[PDB]
Formats: C-alpha cells, structure tokens, sequence
RNA sequence: UAAGUGAUCUAGAAAG
RNA sequence: CAGCUUUACAGAUCAAUGGCGGAGGGAGGUCAACAUCAAGAACUGUGGGCGCCUAUAGAACUUAUAACGAACAUGGUUCUUGCCUUUUACCAGAACCAUCCGGGUGUUGUCUCCAUAGAAACAGGUAAAGCUGUAUUUUUU
C-alpha cells in the first residue's frame, strides 16, 4: 500500500544502521544514524500522542533530508576515494614516499 | 549554445538492456566507461534519493542524463518546492 | 612543453587543408612503449579510415622516419632498406626488450644512419655514391610460382617443388593446353644430358628425406 | 508515453480514433527495448537507430495530423505533448523552416560534434553526390551514428 | 505554617 | 459646471517648436557562456580640483539576533581530549583551511510558445481619463 510504502521508507531511513553496514566502513555515518534515531524518537512521540504504540508511522522526510546531507559529504570523499581506486586500476602508482611523522619507523 | 536534445526514454532503456550480458570484445570501452563512472555513482545516488517521490505522489517523472555507453544515469533535476505548500 | 609531429608528405595527403586532433599521452609508442601524444588525421574529410601516429616523436627523430608511414623521412623507404643502402655504401638494432627499448628511445643519438638521411650534405652524398656503384605438363629447370603463373597466363592449380624443381601444371582442360602449346625450361606432357642429370640429382635429394 | 496517475484528465475528444495507430508503435517499441544479443557493434547500433526512427515516426504522425492534416483538436494535441507520446522540441523544429524532414534533434546539436558542424544527414544528397562526382569516388556515407538517417535533409 | 520538579556518556568494521 | 495636461478623432496651410525616433517584439525554458557576490558598513565610475577633496551621479544582488542557505554535510592540517593501546576507521572541542549539495543577481547567447506598426502633437472642437475651484478693514471691487 502507499501508507505501507511510506512506512517502509521511514524504517529504511531510520534503520540504515541495522539494515546495511555503512557504519562498518565509515564510522562517522554513526553520527547520521544517531540523528536519524533521535528524529524517530521525536517524530514517533509527536505522531503517537493520543494514538498508541505500533508500526505504521510514515513521515520519512527529516530522516531522508539527513541522509541526503550525509551523502553530500560522501560525494567528495567517494570521488577522491573511488576515483583514486579506478585510477590505480588503470595506472597503478610508481614510487611512493613513506613518511617518518609516523610513530613507527621514526626512531 | 543550443540545448540538449530531449531524447526518448526508450533509447535509454534499450541502452541499459544491452549492457546486462556484456562480455564481448565489443564494448571493451563500455566496460572502461562503467569503471570510470564509479567516480560519480555516489553523486547519482544522491540525486536519485533527492528526487524520491513524496507520499503525495504516485510516480514522479524526472529529468535524466545518461552516458550513451549506458554506464551511469543521473537524475538531473533538483526538486524545489513552494515551502509553505510543501509543509502543508 | 612538447615537440612537433613528423608526418611525411605522402603520409599526410595531397590537400592544402587537413584538420587533426592531438591526444596527449594517447597511446604508447610501438617501438618504445612509452606514453606520447597521438595525432590522428582523416586526410580528406570524407575519405574513410583515420591515420593515427604509431610512434613517439623522439623515436621518429632517432630513426628519421614518418610518424605514420614508418618510412625514411627523406627517401620514403622501410628503415631496414634505407639503412641497408647506407651500410652498402652499419644498420640500427632496435633492442626488443621491455625496459631497454624505453632507454634507447630516450637517448637522442639518431640510432644508425638517421643522421645521414637528415643532413642534405650526407644523404645527397650517399645517393651519389649509390649512383656510382650502380654505374597437363610437368616443368623442369630458383624462381617463384607467382612468376611462373604469370608466364603461363601470358602464354594463354600450378604445383612446383623447389628441392625437386618439378612443376606439374594442371589446367584441367584440353582447350587451354592445346592453345598453350601452339602460342609458344623443359616442358613435356604427362646441354640436355646435363639438365637431365641435374634433375635426377634433385629428385634423389627430394627423396632421401 | 508516461503512466496515467490521475494527474491529467484521461484524454480529450479524438484520442480514441488515433490511439489504435499509435498503439501499434508501442508494440514495436517493446520489441525494440530488450536484449537483442547483437554480438557485434554495428548490429547493436542498428537497434538503437530503429528505436530512434520509431520515436521520430510517432511524432511525425502526431505532427502531421495536427498541423498538415489538421484533423485533431488543439487541446488533444496539447495533451499529447504533455504526455511522452510526441516530442515537443522535435515538433517545434519541424514547424521551423529548413528542418521539416528532421531525423532527430541531436543530429543538429552543433556543440556535440568533434568538428563544429551539424550531422552529415543534414547535407542534401545532391551536394554530397556532386562532391563525390567531382572527386572520382561514389556516394560516400550511408547513415549517421546517432540515428539511421539516409538523406535527412529537407530536399 | 514550608519536604519529595527536572540534568541520563556510550553504541562497530578491516587489517595487523 | 469652468481651467490645463494626455489619449481616442476628422480634414487641414503645415511653418513653429517640443517630445516616442537611427524608431521592429513580448512571454517564458529544472537551457547555456561570462561577470560578480564577506568588505574601512564595506559599492561603481565621470570629470574637475590637484594618491586624496568637491560636485555629478548612479546602484542589480546579498546582510544585523549579521549574511549568498531561514539549509546543513565531509575532508586536510596542527593543538588538546576520549575510546584506546598498532594503524585505519573513530570520540569531541579549538584554530586555520579546503571540498562538496546548493542560491542568487546582472549581462549576453541560445531553445520554446505567441505575435507583426515606421511615424503621431499645432488653430481649437467631439469623448474620456489626471488635479484645482466654489464685492462691506490684509491682496482682485
Ligand atoms: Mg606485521
Ligand atoms: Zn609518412
Ligand atoms: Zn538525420
Ligand atoms: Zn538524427
Ligand atoms: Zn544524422
């Protein structure tokens, strides 16, 4: 149903965290996840005032917005990262220079 | 200069379908293109997500750019609204 | 910074305007396998198939050759042949190795002969020197079959072994053969003694292996 | 066409008459939109070309009925335009001079092309042929790589 | 004659 | 119901002077290219007076619980923290910095959809729109 679809979307956006590992690989998505959770808490309490506890709360908007904004940051990072990887695959580095500012190797 | 040709969606669909079972020396370059496209796949994702049809909408038509190789497809339009109306 | 493309007159075309695109580090040169700018031109607008440059400018300079034709810049002869001529009046040894070829390319010595071709002085002198220097039926009794075939045609499947020297021509028509006989190197049907002996020897040779 | 979602009213008056003509087109499109395992670049291109032609044809039919024949209401035409059926830009181009026989819009995007010019299809057969004659060679090009358009020109 | 209102960190994946 | 200024009007002599004049589009595209948008509350020229005063002027946009966003991401660098004990990946604050998702404004250029006139005022009318008016001591009885 349309309502069901909406609810599903909402679930996805809140549950990104559980639904699929992004956080594993980049653990600042954790902030985003937290924000989403907070929104859910707020939104659900607003939405289920006189109405009781259960699934079927739509109103995915703020969560969606949050995810969009998160994606903004990634765009850049991914373009450096993924792009770099593809470059490597086509043309794979010549003479890298290690860096002694590392704790290891300094001494 | 002169704007982009509004292509038919049919063409796009056909292109997409062709690059499913892609394993000939034909489209060697298309594979390369696809590989390259990872660069912009997150951008594409962001776009598509942004255009998500809202629950007051059965199905949104949306502007689309796509590499003629079939490697990547960006939803092009950026969805703006009359704020109060949107809120309502 | 980049040097210019060295494309010959016959290479490039017969027209007073050609448009080409440069593709910086387009392909690796065939000699050196080292990135370089591809120029590729279409000769006449509509005449099919492009003419991409196959070698790096440096390599061309070294060999003194068209970047498309792979022929001498001056005389338009294959590198071997041009070099061979010079030798006759020393040739280049392109080192066919992954690493070494690149090194060779980067060297700037004009490999071998190229110098002579480049200079009006030297090329001309060489030319002068060269000038001076210059100034059914079996078949029996080396030359190629494409010549034999031509000869046959003129006279009007054609098997010929060379170790044997025994050419069994089979026109498969009584008309062609009877025309062939009248219109006319021993040629029977399906110093003569010496010839016979030689033939026999050849046959023996063929048959021992 | 797009999918109906109660956005625009089902159709104006004379759609029932033309619908069966432009519903043949849909079938053709469907046949086109799929894995024809072309196994070959030229062959692959051909299907795309065919698709393009089909797209053009429907628009032409619509255009023809609305402008040249003038047998369809303005409102209906507008509705069609709004829907994905016709191509609006293409129609506009057709309406303009020198672009009446026009394979597709991207054959006259001068920006696109490597050499700053239009597609060859736009050259009238006459001129190319003449050039060929002058040269020595026969007729040089058959169809462009954007869309199959043997002699697109208005002549 | 007057107690007892509210402040609530976190949060996993790889390689080693 | 008077007066003057403008349109809509004949037929003028058409000087006189004005004003509309090298008199020729409009509406728009999830269309471009360029310029420019954090600075002494901050703008740009113009001459003149001689890098600064004095007149001219112009001025679109963004700003006072300070900003192009009633919107909010991510990087990089140091410093300090926290989980920790290897790093990435992280905690959270700071300072510089960048990237990004966007935004205007102006000028062109295009794309689309609708359209087509090269001359009218004066003497004053006809009709309609803008404003003013309603003799006995200081204005004109
Ligand atoms: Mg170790
Ligand atoms: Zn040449
Ligand atoms: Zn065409
Ligand atoms: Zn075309
Ligand atoms: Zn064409």
């Amino acid at each position: 149903d349309a309502f069901q679809l909406a609810d599903g979307i909402h679930y996805i956006l809140n549950h990104i965290g559980q639904l699929t590992g992004i956080y594993r690989y980049k653990y600042k998505v954790m902030h985003q996840i937290r924000a989403c959770k907070d929104l859910k808490h707020i939104i659900y309490y607003k939405f289920n005032k006189n109405l009781g506890k259960g699934p079927g709360c739509g109103f995915w908007q703020p969560a969606w917005r949050v995810w969009l904004n998160f994606l903004r940051g990634t765009i850049p990072l991914l373009e450096r990262y993924i792009g770099n990887l593809i470059t490597r695959q086509f043309e794979g580095r010549s003479n890298e220079i290690v860096k002694t500012t590392t704790k290891q190797r300094l001494d | 200069y002169t704007p982009k040709a509004e292509m038919p969606p049919e063409h796009l669909r056909k292109i997409i379908n062709t690059h499913s079972d892609m394993a000939s020396k034909m489209y060697n370059t298309d594979k390369k293109a696809f590989l390259g496209a990872l660069k912009y796949l997150p951008h594409a994702i962001l776009k598509l997500l942004e255009n998500m049809p809202h629950p007051w909408e059965q199905a949104k038509e949306v502007k689309v750019l796509y590499h003629t190789s079939g490697a990547i497809t960006f939803v092009n339009e950026t969805p703006r609204v009359i704020e109060p109306v949107y809120t309502a | 910074n980049e040097p210019p493309p060295n494309i010959c007159e016959q290479c490039l075309g017969d027209e007073a305007n050609i448009r080409m695109t440069k593709i910086p580090q387009g392909s690796e040169c065939k000699i050196c396998t080292l990135p370089f700018t591809l120029y590729h031109f279409k000769t006449s607008k509509r005449s099919n198939n492009i003419i991409k440059t196959l070698i790096c400018v440096r390599c061309a300079t070294q060999r003194n050759i068209c970047q498309c034709c792979m022929l001498d810049s001056r005389w338009h002869i294959p590198i071997q042949l041009r070099d061979h001529l010079i030798s006759l009046v020393v040739m280049t040894e392109e080192a066919k190795n992954d690493m070494m070829k690149r090194f060779l390319s980067l060297k700037n010595v004009k490999l071998g002969g190229a110098q002579i071709t480049s200079d009006p002085s030297e090329a001309d002198n060489i030319v002068d020197k060269l000038k001076n220097i210059l100034l059914s039926f079996f078949l029996y009794n080396s030359i190629p079959e494409w010549k034999i075939t031509d000869t046959v045609s003129q006279l009007l499947s054609l098997i010929v072994n060379h170790k044997a020297k025994c050419g069994g021509l089979r026109f498969q028509s009584s008309e062609l053969g009877e025309r062939f006989v009248s219109k006319i190197f021993i040629i029977p049907w399906s110093t003569a003694e010496n010839i016979k002996l030689s033939l026999s020897l050849n046959k023996l040779i063929q048959l021992e292996l | 066409p797009r999918i109906k979602t109660r956005r625009s009213k089902p159709a104006p008056d004379g759609f029932e008459k033309i619908k069966p003509t432009l519903t043949d087109f849909e079938i053709q499109l469907r046949d086109a939109q799929k894995d024809k395992s072309s196994k070959l670049a030229a062959k692959s291109n051909e299907q795309l070309w065919e698709i393009m032609q089909l797209h053009h044809q429907r628009s032409r039919y619509i255009y023809t009925l609305y402008y040249k024949r003038k047998a369809i209401s303005k409102d209906l035409y507008d509705w069609l335009i709004k829907e994905k059926y016709a191509d609006k830009l293409l129609i506009a181009k057709w309406r303009k001079t020198g672009y009446e026989k026009l394979c597709c819009l991207r054959c006259i995007q001068k920006n696109e092309t490597n050499n700053g010019s239009t597609c060859i299809c736009r050259v009238p057969r006459a001129q190319l042929e003449e050039e060929a004659r002058k040269k020595g060679t026969q007729v040089s090009f058959h169809q462009c790589v954007h869309c199959g358009c043997r002699g697109c020109a208005s002549t």
